[PDB]
């Protein structure tokens, strides 16, 4: 097709939710959260990327959520505008 | 968060 995820491991849900078993301690989002919103766990830090168009997001502050720090970076990603 |  005309658009191709970044991860196609990563393009189901599950998939993805089972990435955070090592989610570290001091990070708030669930893993419910990132992982509905495309994201899944990198193994470094807090980072998580995006199944569909790669990009990457560390050091979430209090009040972040997972889907409007998706859209105001990465306002072009197919995850996101076909939510 | 941060772009990374
Ligand atoms: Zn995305």
């Amino acid at each position: 097709g005309t658009i191709y995820p970044r991860n196609p491991a990563m393009y189901s849900e599950e998939a993805r939710l089972k990435s955070f078993q090592n989610w570290p301690d001091y990070a708030h989002l669930t893993p419910r959260e990132l992982a509905s919103a495309g994201l899944y766990y990198t193994g470094i830090g807090d980072q998580v990327q995006c199944f569909a168009c790669g990009g990457k997001l560390k050091n979430w502050e209090p009040g972040d959520r997972a889907w409007s720090e998706h859209r105001r970076h990465f306002p072009n990603c197919f995850f996101v505008l076909g939510r | 968060a941060t772009a990374a």
